[PDB]
């Protein structure tokens, strides 16, 4: 349906190629391994607080 | 009178002295009276927890 359209020059190609040959940013965590350590430490935190109860 | 027989004075004060400032207090000093049982049943403060 866009070759069989556009009248310029393989412009539906090259842009369309330029799509397929395209590396979008995924983005990344960097916050679930702070949060996780953070867990970890109120985990030993609380753990000794019912060991004393 | 013979209240007036003052020669045997001294045989009625001292056994007074001695079952007034002795044996009666003792007899009281062993007569105590405990403070109620006062059972609070409210006495809880532990903390909440660090959070």
């Amino acid at each position: 349906y866009y070759k069989a359209n556009v009248a310029k020059a393989g412009l539906v190609d090259d842009f369309e190629k330029k799509f397929n040959a395209l590396k979008v940013p995924v983005p990344e965590d960097k916050y679930t391994a702070q949060v996780d350590a953070e867990e970890k430490e109120d985990v030993k935190s609380c753990a000794e607080w019912v060991s004393l109860s | 009178m013979p209240q007036l027989n003052t020669t045997v004075w001294p045989t009625m004060i001292t056994p007074m002295l001695l079952t007034l400032f002795l044996i009666t207090q003792l007899k009281m000093l062993n007569t105590n009276y405990h403070l109620p049982p006062s059972p609070k049943p409210m006495k809880m403060k532990n903390y909440n927890k660090p959070w």
